[PDB]
RNA sequence: UAAGGUGAUAUGAACCGUUAUAACCGGCGAUUUCCGAAUGGGGAAACCCAGUGUGUUUCGACACACUAUCAUUAACUGAAUCCAUAGGUUAAUGAGGCGAACCGGGGGAACUGAAACAUCUAAGUACCCCGAGGAAAAGAAAUCAACCGAGAUUCCCCCAGUAGCGGCGAGCGAACGGGGAGCAGCCCAGAGCCUGAAUCAGUGUGUGUGUUAGUGGAAGCGUCUGGAAAGGCGCGCGAUACAGGGUGACAGCCCCGUACACAAAAAUGCACAUGCUGUGAGCUCGAUGAGUAGGGCGGGACACGUGGUAUCCUGUCUGAAUAUGGGGGGACCAUCCUCCAAGGCUAAAUACUCCUGACUGACCGAUAGUGAACCAGUACCGUGAGGGAAAGGCGAAAAGAAC
RNA sequence: AGGACCGAACCGACUAAUGUUGAAAAAUUAGCGGAUGACUUGUGGCUGGGGGUGAAAGGCCAAUCAAACCGGGAGAUAGCU
RNA sequence: CGAAGGUGUGCUGUGAGGCAUGCUGGAGGUAUCAGAAGUGCGAAUGCUGACAUAAGUAACGAUAAAGCGGGUGAAAAGCCCGCUCGCCGGAAGACCAAGGGUUCCUGUCCAACGUUAAUCGGGGCAGGGUGAGUCGACCCCUAAGGCGAGGCCGAAAGGCGUAGUCGAUGGGAAACAGGUUAAUAUUCCUGUACUUGGUGUUACUGCGAAGGGGGGACGGAGAAGGCUAUGUUGGCCGGGCG
RNA sequence: UACGGUGCUGAAGCAACAAAUGCCCUGCUUCCAGGAAAAGCCUCUAAGCAUCAGGUAACAUCAAAUCGUACCCCAAACCG
């Protein structure tokens, strides 16, 4: 299964950013993920003939790696690896370094 | 083809040599002749394309005999 | 000047096309070469 | 709806069948070429349908 | 009779332009894209039982592909089948 | 298996799904237009035209199925002619076509070398054709050897560039014998005794194992340079896991994995076991392959070019003996030794890679490596067979340049 | 009547000039021959490589012909450059 | 805290060479001592790509020929409109077959294509456009010729060929006038028609073939005669009196 | 009258002569060099069917499917 999945808190190890924590917006199939607020990416797009015109430099979220996020202990308050038990027939993941599950 | 319908004497090849022994190609042809042989216990002519010792083996063997090994064979007569 | 390639598409079929070609031992040949080197079209049909 | 198909008479799958064909299918094509039909998800949906129906009537019917 | 399994995979769109408007709106004729296999009674009985109109005659012409490109790489179309279906003296669609 | 998906260029729109009937992966099914052996007739492939039968509560039109040829078998018919054969009709079974190499067989060059060329060589090669299998072929002594013995076939290393063959030129080139790989023997020509006795073949079932999806899978932080750290420095931990790949520079400990330990509802390959069917064990006695061996003529294969040339094959003409017999032992005769032709089957060692998986390289890195790293046998050229390119790399991320 | 006469279409190609890295891998312009015939032309068919076809020139057989083109033997061979 | 590579400088060895370093570059390089070579290019009328040279030179493709006004446009010798001028008129007009295959028509763009410019185009992009009982094909029939069940023949592949079956360039049923679209028309519309089959009713009734006969069924040349298409002139009708 | 045209209305609409290489003519005359085939078409019957089927005539009704159809076509669209 995938470690870093969708509705999750992680915490940035590489790069712009590290140590940022945020919540994951979403997950793409490159292997990388959209987390709020975090890889901020200064676009600047044309205000296209169609349907509403926004122009202007609009910030959006850039897609960072999957290993360069770690999912935010927060009982520690640390990053934090994460593996896979079986628990009454469900795969759950659970933290590593005081094994609870999540 | 040249096949004889009995002993299966295809043409085969060789060489003419000659004096000087220059090698060349030729075949040799079997004897091949129709002759129509009477069957008596059919009480019919059978016509047959057979080399000129397909007809001393059906001197020797028979008639009857050769008509079965062709029948066996699949030959058609 | 009246050049080599005169065309018409019944003598183009007639002679070279697949009907003709599958029609013997040795344009089946040709069909199977083409088809082996991998060939988009095969012969000239249209 | 893959058993509630499955649960019918070869009669009702050919009534579903045609009306899966005649109500849904064909007025969406004529509904969807003609500048309407902004859902046009359902002229997906209405043909895998189909096939489903297709393929239990077959599988009802004989092997 | 045509079965009615077939008689729906018949017409396709019916065919806007200003020929098919004209047609429409000074000789009776509705202008539509059929199947490319669909013969003039298939026409005629679908657009009989489909639209519930009564048909007078159907012609049917064939449209050729056009070949296009994007960038450097070409294409054809693909061809498909015009049905100019002309109906009797009480009609709407 | 699953929290994300609706293949790519290629974004959008419209939606599906989040604890299970989204999607993805696998087993088995269903559908599978038209052309193509193409098979109902035809044809300029992807089209034209049917016949026959069954059914269609608008059966004045539709839908479905069958209809090719040939071989074999059976049934019913059936001439010249009486019986009958030929023929005809129908049914059942099989075949047909494609495919890279390997294999057996039918045909079979020349350039070249001989410092010319004809015998010879190249070479039974290239090529053409037929056929078959996962291998094929061969194979169970009418074989060698040599007065001792060996014991089917096939493959490898010697023998040995040897003996020989050779316009005795150019060249061709063994066997015996030795060492290994592998090892397996049988059946019919024929009756009685006796039966299902080993034997395999076809199938069911059970077990074991493998394939086709998968699951879990250790262990790190601080600080400095830097756009960014996996780098420097400092201190820790894993290792049956430091194979490899990715991650913003070089990561055992970030991610995917690797070692290791497990997993199959279903379909299967192999190996045992077992049920049924077919098949036949074993004993006594008998038989023990005729236009054949051999011969004459012509040719070919044997390393051996007709030579003193044994042996094998046969196009032609002939032609035995048949266990008190016959073949061979390199002209040939005698003595001695060895073997039993004219019927057939047979695993393994062996050869090859269209194709799949894993791994490896003192192989190439875009004028190289495939012709082809890129929508390449394409564009393009040629009536046609056929010929046949060029063309990779922004960035870490499009943040790919609002105004 | 005519392998008759003159002469357009049509078939040809005798002379000259241009052109000769052309407008054209054989033409243009001005004259020229045949022009009811052994003529000319359209569409289809047949003949194939030591082979075809030839009112014969070794001509023609897809701008190629004292032996076509393609592929292969094949990296033929080259005492020569 | 900056590799390979690139480009300079300085030092050094007898030489092939070596070493250090500035700038570019942006991620790899490799001592020493061994090992293996696709191991060193100026020549091969060498192969591939790039770029010069002649040189801003010859040429810009029939000596049918243009001139002006206006429009559009950023820009007009070339486009559109108008008036003149010239050229073809048994063609340089019109309609097809073969062949091509969207080049047709409309809007839009001027990068490349157009031997110049281009607003234009057979160019780019998008949309549109081809309507049949009577035209043609398919279809029925056949020629040359192809293929060919059986068959005869042939080492194999295969050759020939009977029945048959295909094969037009030939034989076989039927539509004309007028109008219309930017683009189709004997196809659409208006008017007036015709042909061949199926089925049903009614009246009369001998029908029936891969069989017999007819017909289809067909040469070159020449000669007139009768016509028509078509044209010329007069009449008529409308307009002009310059 | 989006000046591009769009509708409405519309007179005469005859005769003479000339005349084809087109039509009668697949004729006629003539000449040797002696000039496709098969089907549609019309007829004759054989086997068979014979108060049925079929044939003919009139009327009615249904059907006539499929593919081509743009555009160039002595040429800037075909072969060069």
């Amino acid at each position: 299964a995938a470690k870093i999945r969708r509705d999750d808190e992680v915490i940035v190890l590489t790069g712009k950013d590290k140590g940022k924590r945020g919540k994951v917006k979403n997950v793409l199939s490159s292997g990388k993920v959209i987390v709020e607020g975090i890889n901020l990416v200064k676009k600047h797009q044309k205000p296209v003939p169609a349907l509403n015109q926004p122009g202007g430099i609009v910030e959006k979220e850039a897609a960072i790696q999957v290993s360069n996020v770690a999912i935010f202990n927060a009982a520690t308050g640390k990053a934090d690896r994460v593996g896979f038990r079986f628990e009454d027939g469900k795969k759950v993941r659970f933290f590593k370094s005081n094994s609870e599950t999540i | 083809s040249r096949v004889c319908q009995v002993t299966g004497k295809r043409p085969v090849t060789g060489n003419n040599r000659s004096h000087a022994l220059n090698a060349t190609k030729r075949r040799f042809l079997p004897n091949l002749h129709s002759h129509r042989f009477w069957v008596e216990s059919e009480k019919r002519f059978v016509t047959l394309r057979v080399s000129a010792k397909g007809m001393r083996v059906i001197d020797k063997k028979g008639i009857d005999t050769v008509l079965a090994e062709l029948r066996a064979r699949g030959e058609k007569y | 000047m009246k050049r080599t390639f005169q065309p018409s598409v019944l003598k183009r079929n007639r002679s070279h096309g697949f009907r003709a070609r599958m029609a013997t031992k040795n344009g089946r040949q040709v069909l199977a070469r083409r088809r082996a080197k991998g060939r988009a079209r095969l012969t000239v049909s249209k | 709806m893959k058993a509630k198909e499955l649960r019918e008479k070869s009669v009702e799958e050919l009534n579903t069948e045609l009306l899966n064909l005649l109500r849904e299918q064909f007025n969406l094509r004529m509904q969807a070429a003609s500048g309407q039909l902004q859902q046009s998800h359902l002229l997906k949906q209405v043909r895998r349908d189909v096939a489903r129906v297709k393929t239990l009537l077959n599988e009802k019917a004989g092997a | 009779m045509i079965r009615e399994e077939r008689l729906l995979k018949v017409l396709r769109a019916p065919h806007v332009s200003e020929k098919a408007s004209t047609a429409m709106e000074k000789s009776n004729t509705i202008v539509l894209k059929v199947a490319k296999d669909a013969t003039k009674a298939e026409i005629k009985a679908a657009v009989q039982k489909l639209f519930e109109v009564e048909v007078e005659v159907v012609n049917t012409l064939v449209v050729k592909g056009k070949v296009k490109r994007h960038g450097q790489r070409i294409g054809r179309r693909s061809d498909w089948k015009k049905a100019y279906v002309t109906l009797k003296e009480g009609q709407n669609l």
